[PDB]
């Protein structure tokens, strides 16, 4: 109903925070962040890539398969007859 | 006169192997055709092949060669 | 509520559908689209208007006018492309807004989902006519078949086609009609949006974990506004770059020639998103049975919420579902490129190959997934 | 007819159980569950000792996800220990309605 | 299914991102149209408004225009005009009518060149290599009389008699005309014609990018700056419990 | 010890939001007059003699 | 607003758009105009508080 | 069609060849007029009772 008032009931939690001025926009964003980028990227790339392979394969597979099938009329039947 | 840069740049790439290499195929076609040309055979298909990579070389060169 | 300036017109108290609308803490930039979608649209209306300001719909006029637009009209070149290219962007903006729904199972909300369903169906024809408006060679021929397509109705179609034509052919009035349709139509959507939104206020947005967020909320204004602002700003270049330096990239239609009913194009394709359906369309030799599928293609979205198979909504915890999920992703994109192919024999097979797969992914695999997994965790 | 394979079943279980990140966020199986009607009143019948603890971990959980940090693995949940506390309450609500559902058939 | 050739990718003075056109070559590229292409293919969409773009002085382009036009204008006071007057006039067609065009072309219909660039696939290099490419009919192939073999040509038999030879003409420059030079010169000309805005449209294209990098981090910072308090939260669960 | 311009600046300008707002337009004005003036040179520096601005001098007023 | 020295074409076309879209705007506004009315309700011919009888 | 050359002849053509092109055009125009006198009264009521008090 009333959005902030009545949602849940919660007791004996404590919270701490600072003025945004009190702290920095990039607390080692570069150094400390780069590992975090890496670690989780693999958890996905396990389950992400495998299909993308398949298309590109088939993509070229059919591409070639398409090409010679079309490209060369005197391929199987050459122009002796 | 002026002979153009083109005809020159024409020759520099046709000098390359795959050019003359397939140019043989043209004759491999052509000569066989010359006897057998009664049948449907034509070397056009190969001509394009011949000319394709041919001017792929000719690409970069003459545009510089021109004004 | 003493001296609150948001009471005085009550209208400002309706405004608190935003600024105090709470939201869960963790929200991915995946969620920034709903915003963008509305924003992508606002621009549309405006630009899609000023066009008309110099535009004329007439069989003789329209092309030469549109010719004249980028010629003599101040910035007639920026604007037209702002309209067209901006259209494209609206799509990929849109699909993600879909993709989020699935991948977390946000579709669990039934009605809100359905509104999106209808909402989707609407948008296509808009562009469709919007694409005919150029009266280019393709636009003539493209609609020519797509409209002629509907003739496959066993009985009532015969009259009905010429009716929507208003003729034996594509002739003038068939143009003019569309203009009106294509003109009014967005306003309708904008209304519908306010419905689609509305239910959402009832139950609130969901969170990536697929878990009740009740315990932790956020005042909307200080934060998500910002991430949107940036998110909004993301869109800018995305169009700006394309629209400015390299116009003709997704401007893939090559036809600036006057539409010729005598001439027929050797290649016939709609633009991209129009293809993947049209790809399936190419597949079936049966004329009627094919159309039946194309219809059935999308609408199963609404069916999907019947397919909630598991005790956990989101797919972030189900690898296999996720495995499945990404699998389907490609099957579409293939068809796209497939529909982007002439109908030589591998493609012929290929579509036939990829076609039945598509539904099969949906219609068989996905439900059984959690069934195992429900059983797996011993749930 | 499974005995040794039964033993073989648990590995993938333990494996699959380890293939879903919430183990690595310190969750359990129960709090994972998608809501439902039975879910609802089930909540009612909980004692706070769990209930509150149910709360905090969730609240704990969400925050981490905000910052894209996964719990230090040492502290990850353990396939040996899964708390079923939900279900002994769940079967009640399931059961009773099935009667009403049926007893109101005829 | 003539093997669809591609004209190879040529570099261009404009090919680069910020790369622009030379108008001098354009000055020439006009001349040939002014000389040749007016044979059949016209361009209906261009006024004499060119002035400074290809650098033409108004007077020049005016006098340049005023030579061109001149048709009737006295039909019982209902008119048009001789001698264009202003430069807003477009460029006279060689043909009154698709009929007079086609029959004269013997069933061939010369396309407009106005927008022709962005129409065909293969860019301007298409025509350049097209006008470049003409080959002798390979062994065992025949043509229609008008049709001339060209490998690029989709049917590879084109009714267009190849116009260009080395020094067909002289240039307004007076640079010796070269079948290649002649070819390359007009290529830019049409390419610009379909895109008069072009060399300008990159200005803001440049201008926006310089502006562009400024804002993005600032927000992203302020973003983080606001969010900073969010990601800095600390929970403490201390049930007295 | 003197305050870094920052400590000056807020006290001077950013304190009163009007001023904080006021300066915004002010520099923005001088900004564009200088800003666009620079890029075009860079632009036309990049394209030399491709433009009438360079080209048209060949034939301009004869 | 002409877009010209006279009443010529574009001055026409513009209006068409304007004249075309414009009602939809009104229809929206109506829903505002109405809205407040729900707040205080309609009045009665006597110019008197109607509270007692509805 | 809105065009300097077209519009009139088109509108001519409407009541000519268009089914009921005669009823419709007048339905539009004449119907416009009615909207006015409908409207003013809605004003007049407001004054004469002072409903403008809102
Ligand atoms: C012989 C009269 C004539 C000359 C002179 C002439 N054109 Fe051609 N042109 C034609 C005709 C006729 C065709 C089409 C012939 C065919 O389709 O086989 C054609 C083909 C073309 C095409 C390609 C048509 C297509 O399908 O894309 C272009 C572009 C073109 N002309 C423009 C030019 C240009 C550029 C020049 C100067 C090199 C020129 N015309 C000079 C008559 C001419
Ligand atoms: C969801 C918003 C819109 C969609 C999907 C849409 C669809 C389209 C499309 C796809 C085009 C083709 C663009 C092109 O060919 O360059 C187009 C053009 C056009 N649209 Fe829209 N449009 C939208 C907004 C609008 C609006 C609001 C209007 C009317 C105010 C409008 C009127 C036009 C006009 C006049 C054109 C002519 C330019 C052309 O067709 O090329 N559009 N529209
Ligand atoms: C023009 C098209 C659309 C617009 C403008 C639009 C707009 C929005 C907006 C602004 C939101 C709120 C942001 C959010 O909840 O994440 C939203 C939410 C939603 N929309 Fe739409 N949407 C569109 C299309 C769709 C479609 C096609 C569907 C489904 C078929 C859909 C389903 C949803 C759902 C499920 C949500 C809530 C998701 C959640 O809270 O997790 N929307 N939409
Ligand atoms: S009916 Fe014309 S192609 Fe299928």
């Amino acid at each position: 109903g009333r959005q902030f008032g009545h949602l849940t009931r919660v007791r004996h939690v404590i919270t701490y925070s600072l003025s945004p001025f009190e702290q920095r926009a990039f607390p080692h964003y570069f150094s400390k962040g780069i590992p975090n980028v890496l670690r989780r990227t693999r958890a996905c790339i396990l389950r992400v890539a495998p299909p993308f392979v398949a298309f590109y394969l088939v993509y070229t597979w059919g591409t070639q398969e398409f090409e010679k099938s079309k490209r060369k009329n005197p391929a199987a039947y050459e122009n002796d007859r | 006169e002026l002979v153009d840069p083109l005809t020159t740049v024409r020759e520099q790439c046709e000098q390359l192997e795959k050019c003359v290499k397939a140019r043989e195929r043209l004759e491999l076609c052509d000569e066989r055709v010359s006897s057998r040309s009664q049948t449907e055979e034509d070397c056009t298909e190969e001509l394009l092949d011949f000319l394709h990579a041919r001017d792929h070389c000719v690409a970069h060169k003459l545009f510089n060669s021109l004004k | 509520m003493t001296n609150i300036r948001k009471s005085h017109p009550l209208m400002k108290i309706v405004n608190n559908a935003f600024i105090d609308l709470p939201a869960p803490s963790n929200i991915s930039s995946w969620w920034n689209f709903g915003s963008l979608l509305g924003i992508c649209l606002i621009l549309q209306i405006l630009t899609g208007l000023f066009l008309a300001m110099h535009y004329t719909s007439d069989t003789t006029t329209a092309f030469s006018s549109v010719t004249h637009i980028c010629r003599d009209v101040n910035y007639g070149w920026i604007i037209r492309y702002m309209h067209a290219n901006g259209a494209s962007m609206f799509f990929i903006c849109l699909y993600m807004h879909v993709g989020r729904g699935l991948y977390y199972g946000s579709y669990t909300f039934l009605e809100t989902w359905n509104i999106g369903v209808i909402l989707l169906l609407t948008v296509m024809a808009t562009a469709f006519m919007g694409y005919v408006l150029p009266w280019g060679q393709m636009s003539f021929w493209g609609a020519t078949v797509i409209t002629n397509l509907l003739s496959a109705i066993p009985y009532i179609g015969t009259n009905l086609v010429e009716w929507i034509w208003g003729g034996f052919s594509v002739d003038k009035a068939t143009l003019t009609r569309f203009f009106a349709f294509h003109f009014i139509l967005p306003f309708i959507i904008m209304a519908i949006a306010m419905v689609h939104l509305l239910f959402l206020h009832e139950t609130g947005s969901n969170n990536p974990t697929g878990i009740s967020s009740d315990v932790d909320k956020i005042p909307f204004h200080p934060y998500y506004t910002i991430k949107d602002i940036l998110g909004a700003l993301l869109l800018i270049l995305a169009l700006m770059l394309l629209v400015l330096f390299a116009p003709d990239l997704l401007g893939d239609p090559d036809n600036y020639t006057p539409a010729n009913p005598l001439n027929t194009p050797p290649h016939i394709k709609p633009e991209w998103y129009f293809l993947f359906a049209y790809a399936i369309l190419r597949s079936i030799p049966n004329k009627l049975g094919g159309v039946l599928a194309l219809a059935f293609s999308i609408l199963i979205l609404a069916l999907i919420p019947l397919l909630h198979t598991s005790k956990q909504r989101s797919m972030m915890f189900r690898p296999l579902s996720q495995c499945l999920f990404w699998a389907l992703v490609a099957d579409l994109l293939t068809l796209t490129w497939i529909g982007g192919q002439p109908v030589e024999h591998p493609y012929i097979t290929i579509g036939q190959l990829a076609s039945v797969l598509y539904f099969l992914l949906i219609l068989v695999l996905m439900p059984t997934a959690g069934t195992i997994e429900n059983k797996l965790l011993k749930w | 007819a499974v005995s040794a394979s039964s033993r073989w079943l648990e590995g993938i279980r333990k494996w699959y159980y380890n293939a879903a990140g919430f183990n690595k966020l310190g969750l359990m199986r129960d709090d994972t569950i998608h809501e439902n009607d039975d879910v609802k009143e089930a909540i009612r019948r909980l004692p706070e000792n769990l209930y509150n603890d149910r709360v905090f971990r969730i609240k704990r959980a969400l925050d981490l996800s905000m910052r894209q940090q996964i719990l230090p693995k040492e502290q990850w949940t353990k396939y040996e220990e899964d708390k079923s506390y939900l279900e002994p309450y769940l079967k009640e609500v399931i059961r009773e309605r099935k009667e009403r559902e049926e007893w109101a058939k005829k | 299914s003539d093997l669809e050739l591609h004209p190879p990718s040529y570099p261009w003075s404009h090919r680069g991102l910020l790369s622009s056109l030379d108008h001098t070559s354009i000055r020439r590229g006009f001349q040939v149209y002014k000389q040749v292409c007016s044979s059949c293919h016209s361009m209906d969409y261009v006024a004499y408004r060119h002035l400074v773009g290809v650098c033409y002085t108004e007077d020049e382009a005016k006098a340049l225009a005023e030579e061109v036009e001149v048709q009737d204008g006295p039909n019982e006071d209902g008119e048009m005009f001789m001698r264009p007057g202003k430069l807003s006039d477009y460029f006279p067609k060689p043909y009154p009518n698709p009929e007079a065009a086609r029959a004269a072309n013997n069933g061939a219909l010369p396309p407009d060149l106005s927008y022709i660039v962005r129409a065909r696939h293969g860019g301007e290099d298409y025509v350049f290599s097209l006008l470049t490419g003409y080959c002798e009919p390979p062994t065992g192939v025949s043509l229609r009389e008008g049709l001339y073999f060209n490998p690029y040509f989709p049917g590879q038999a084109i009714g267009m008699a190849p116009p260009i030879y080395n020094e067909v003409l002289e240039f307004d420059d007076g640079t010796p005309a070269t079948m290649s030079q002649v070819a390359k010169d007009v290529c830019t000309f049409l390419r610009w014609a379909a895109e008069p805005e072009h060399d300008h449209r990159k200005r803001m294209g440049l201008k926006m990018l310089l502006m562009m990098g400024l804002l993005l981090p600032l927000v992203y910072a302020m973003k983080r700056h606001k969010w900073s308090v969010l990601k800095s939260r600390k929970l403490a669960y201390r049930p007295p419990k | 010890v003197a305050p870094t311009l920052t400590a000056r600046l807020y006290s001077l300008l950013f304190r009163r939001t009007s001023t904080f707002a006021l300066t915004i337009v002010v520099g923005a004005l001088f900004f564009e007059r200088a800003f666009d003036q620079g890029a075009d040179a860079i632009y036309e520096h990049i394209n030399e003699g491709k433009l009438w601005k360079h080209i048209k001098h060949k034939y301009e007023n004869k």
